């Protein structure tokens, strides 16, 4: 009768909260000071700091740390073809067609590989890859002609 | 299960570009659950996806979960946002894994998760790595200096024992959990310069979980009172033994005895009674004046004397207790929180039928045909006090 459901009193509820029963842990709280901080505040906040400790000894000012104040990448157009595992089509997700694409395929072609504007991804299933209009991704399939 | 519960934390939290999972210990049906997805995928932006966690604990859950895993089921067979599995307090068997990693909805679970929380746990969960070494898991290993669910398993001899089996399985995802509030503390485990005090050679992870520190957050639901209280709780180092409210913290088992972190500085008077009574319970009829008033003090009010006390103040202190006078129990059914009582109100009207039950002579012909209506009864049930 005590311990049954004490977990929904910490949340909206105008009651004494020296009578409820809330759960932290015990070496976390230390960490635990800012009140009400949002939480993107505290998972950035997590990540930043990591960052600017591995930027200064290891990297020390990277290309990668300065790639993205600048607007590089990793893993351009054709390289995001092959590894997201999810496609979306409006707000439904779907798997990648290229993982059974690539790989059953019985005639497979990647046309200019090392040049990356015009890279290109074809199948014998009859389905192609290609970019245009920069960011833009265009698959293309066919059934006959 | 407080914290995550919200459909209103855990969006704003993937919204702000993290992982979360959404708690399943405050969801008792497919529809309701249904419901917070539904919130979830329209406070969800384009594109941004999250994942769900699930409890081992008790069978009425995982019959609830045969129809809750038909339910991600269905949610991801209608392609659902929801793109991870967390099973939790204790690690599914291998024939119980296989299914879950393999249903309809696969491809949009794309990983599992679980929790070991002993040696053995952790050497199972290799086991059903090994059963799919193509599928990635993502096992988060946590402590019992964590805070809910508790063990008496040490954060690092588990890990350092456990670490070179574990890393010759590549679809493992190792996470160390607990104890973290902040990025310093938690860079060593990551550099792998953590394993370097006990002589282990560099332990590296690849991830990290914080249940606690994102309590206080301003999106959380906690309430303004629940929150300065988390934060004036001073912390510890590595949890020591002896009984004691430690730094604000002392544990507690739960109502089938497992242990539970508690905040018992925020609160002292709930966990440490319990801890009285628990040890106590013999003789309670002896201490029955001192175990009485102290129930009374954490608010969980037996009633005044059982015979004596007038059919009002039965059917009034249900009134006093179900309907907050600041929330307005009218004012809440309106907004259609979730945090509506409406069996409580259902729960009082049974005890009002009873009344008219007990005390008339006649029939029963025009009491009972009258309050039984629905735009009748209902309009006498806003207004509780008429
Ligand atoms: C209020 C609260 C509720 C929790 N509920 C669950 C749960 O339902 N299932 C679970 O596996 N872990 C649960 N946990 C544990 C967290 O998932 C996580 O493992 C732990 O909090 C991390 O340790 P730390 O918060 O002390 O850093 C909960 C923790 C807290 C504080």
């Amino acid at each position: 009768w005590w311990r049954s459901d004490s977990l929904w009193q910490a949340h909206d509820a105008r009651y004494e909260a020296d009578q409820v029963c809330v759960i932290p842990g015990t070496a976390a709280v230390a960490g635990i000071t800012r009140v009400d901080e949002p939480v993107g505040e505290l998972l950035d906040r997590f990540e930043q700091a990591a960052v600017d400790e591995v930027l200064g000894a290891g990297a020390x000012x990277x290309x990668x740390x300065x790639x993205x104040x600048x607007x590089x990448x990793x893993x351009g157009p054709l390289a995001v073809v092959l590894d997201a595992p999810d496609v979306l089509w409006a707000g439904r997700m779907s798997v990648n067609p290229v993982h059974r694409i690539a790989a059953p395929x019985x005639x497979x072609x990647x046309x200019x590989x090392x040049x990356x504007x015009x890279x290109x991804x074809x199948x014998x299933x009859x389905x192609x890859x290609x970019x245009x209009x920069x960011x833009x991704x265009x698959x293309x399939x066919x059934x006959x002609x | 299960t407080p914290t995550t519960v919200d459909a209103k934390i855990v969006a704003a939290a993937a919204n702000a570009g993290h992982w979360a999972e959404l708690a399943g210990g405050g969801q008792v049906t497919e529809q309701i659950f249904n419901d917070r997805i539904a919130e979830l995928e329209t406070l969800l932006e384009p594109g941004r996806a999250i994942q769900f966690n699930t409890l081992f604990l008790d069978p009425y859950l995982w019959k609830l979960q045969v129809g809750g895993k038909r339910l991600v089921q269905r949610a991801r067979q209608s392609g659902a946002p929801i793109d991870g599995l967390v099973v939790s307090a204790g690690i599914p068997d291998l024939e119980e894994a296989v299914d879950i990693i393999d249903e309809l909805n696969e491809v949009g679970i794309s990983h599992v998760v679980f929790k070991p929380g002993t040696v053995e746990q952790i050497r199972s969960v290799i086991r059903i790595a090994a059963e799919v070494p193509t599928k990635p898991v993502i096992v988060h290993i946590e402590g019992g200096r964590a805070g809910g669910h508790h063990s008496w398993e040490d954060l690092d001899d588990l890990l350092l024992a456990t670490y070179s089996e574990l890393r010759s399985r590549s679809n493992i995802t190792i996470c160390v959990g607990g104890g973290i509030g902040t990025p310093e503390r938690s860079a060593e485990y990551l550099s792998g310069r953590w394993a370097e005090v006990h002589g282990y050679p560099l332990m590296p992870i690849d991830g990290i979980l914080v249940g606690t520190a994102a309590m206080a957050t301003l999106e959380a639901t906690t309430s303004p009172q629940v929150k300065q209280l988390l934060v004036e709780t001073k912390g510890t180092e590595a949890w020591v033994g002896a009984g004691k409210a430690a730094n604000g913290m002392a544990s507690g088992r739960s109502q089938l005895g497992a242990d539970i972190h508690e905040i018992d500085n925020a609160a002292s008077r709930c966990g440490r009674l319990l801890d009285e009574v628990a040890g106590d319970a013999d003789a309670v009829a002896e201490r029955r004046d001192e175990i009485i008033a102290a129930m009374a003090q954490t608010a969980k009010p037996y009633f005044g004397d059982v015979a004596e006390m007038t059919y009002l103040q039965w059917l009034r202190r249900y009134v006093e207790l179900a309907i907050g006078d600041g929330n307005s129990t009218a004012d809440t059914k309106r907004p259609d929180s979730p945090w509506l009582d409406i069996t409580w109100r259902d729960r009082f009207e049974q005890m009002l039928k009873r009344a008219e039950a007990r005390l008339h002579p006649q029939d029963f012909g025009p009491i009972e045909t009258l309050f039984d209506a629905d735009a009748d009864g209902e309009r006498l049930l806003e207004d509780p006090e008429a």
